[PDB]
């Protein structure tokens, strides 16, 4: 069912800076005490970030292409932001992937997908119980299946500081999507703090499907509803990066060569 | 043996390693047609 | 995966889950994880 809503409102493109966000570790190949260069799909140092602030007067769901990867944010509380739509054509003819948890492990189903125009979380405001999960709608020709390991998880809605900062990175590969993922918490008004925070490999798939679309999926409250927390895309560039590592094994301070003239001599 | 079938009408080359399943009706110029126009048909076709 | 000559020995890391190898400083293996749960460093230069 097409249960699209009435006050769903764009705001007019709040740009933010990528500051130095983005760096992950590009292998499982450890090392300690150097500075590797590697030339793979990261996102820039810098950039325009398209922020959505998504609040009570602002619904934000649009369709967003893919572009060679994205770059992904989400400043919430209590875990608001899963589910995301890998799509083709973002239609029933569409080879689609979805990306979403039943509240206790999260659950990957590619196959084709009569996508509505407004399926949602039925999230109850005080209970956060996804009783209208009616994203599994019909199924026909279905391809993949996967579940995760099942681990705790909050629904509803919260507030105070900013605890929860998920950082994601959505890279498409070879046939492979690749998912990387990395956790701190901040405190900022709402803006995007400065800083780095490394990812993580994850998750590797080997679907093969024609990534060219995606949007992320909400949770309406119970009319829907939102809280103050937003969330940040950025889209991803095939350039080349130092990294220094500690003698610990962890990335402590990345630098790109395409930004400036003195980052290239550093990584020269 | 007609159960078997290939696709031949895609708009452009392919990445590595990904598969075109949905059967769309072709045309050179987007234009969701109704085969048999023409200019528009199925990319599907069988081997014999 | 790999094959190679050398002298074992215990490591000192702070290995990753995810990572299995080492190639210390430019494709140098030197530390491995065991596939039967142990992280051992590698001196393949035995001694020449």
């Amino acid at each position: 069912r097409c249960t699209t809503f009435d006050d769903v409102q764009a705001p007019n493109y709040t740009q933010h800076t990528s500051s130095m966000r983005g760096v992950y570790y590009p292998d499982e190949i450890f090392r300690s005490d150097t500075l590797y260069l590697t030339q793979d799909l990261f996102l820039p140092f810098y950039s325009n970030v398209t922020g959505f602030h998504t609040i009570n007067h602002t619904f934000g769901n649009p369709v967003i292409p893919f572009k060679d990867g994205i770059y992904f944010a989400a400043t919430e509380k209590s875990n608001v932001v899963r589910g995301w739509v890998f799509g083709s054509t973002m239609n029933n003819k569409s080879q689609s992937v979805i990306i979403i948890n039943n509240s206790t492990n999260v659950v990957i189903r590619a196959c084709n997908f009569e996508l509505c125009d407004n399926p949602f979380f039925a999230v109850s405001k005080p209970m956060g119980t996804q009783t209208h999960t009616m994203i599994f709608d019909n199924a026909f020709n279905c391809t993949f299946e996967y579940i995760s390991d099942a681990f705790s998880l909050d629904v509803s809605e919260k507030s105070g500081n900013f605890k929860h900062l998920r950082e994601f990175v959505f890279k498409n590969k070879d046939g492979f999507l690749y998912v990387y993922k990395g956790y701190q918490p901040i405190d900022v008004v709402r803006d995007l703090p400065s800083g780095f925070n490394t990812l993580k490999p994850i998750f590797k798939l080997p679907l093969g499907i024609n990534i060219t679309n995606f949007r992320a999926i909400l949770t309406a409250f119970s009319i829907w509803g939102t809280s103050a927390a937003a969330y940040f895309v950025g889209y991803l560039k095939p350039t080349t990066f130092m990294l220094k590592y500690d003698e610990n094994g962890t990335i402590t301070d990345a630098v790109d060569c395409s930004q400036n003239p003195l980052a290239e001599l550093k990584c020269s | 043996n007609y159960n078997y079938k290939y696709r031949y009408l895609r708009h452009g080359k392919l990445r590595p390693f990904e598969r075109d399943i949905s059967n769309v009706p072709f045309s050179p110029d987007g234009k969701p047609c109704t085969p048999p126009a023409l200019n528009c048909y199925w990319p599907l076709n069988d081997y014999g | 995966g790999l094959t190679g000559t050398g002298v074992l020995t215990p490591s000192s890391k702070r290995f990753q889950p995810f990572q299995q190898f080492g190639r210390d400083v430019s494709d140098f293996t030197d530390s491995v994880r065991d596939p039967k749960t142990s992280e051992i460093l590698d001196i393949s230069p035995c001694s020449f």
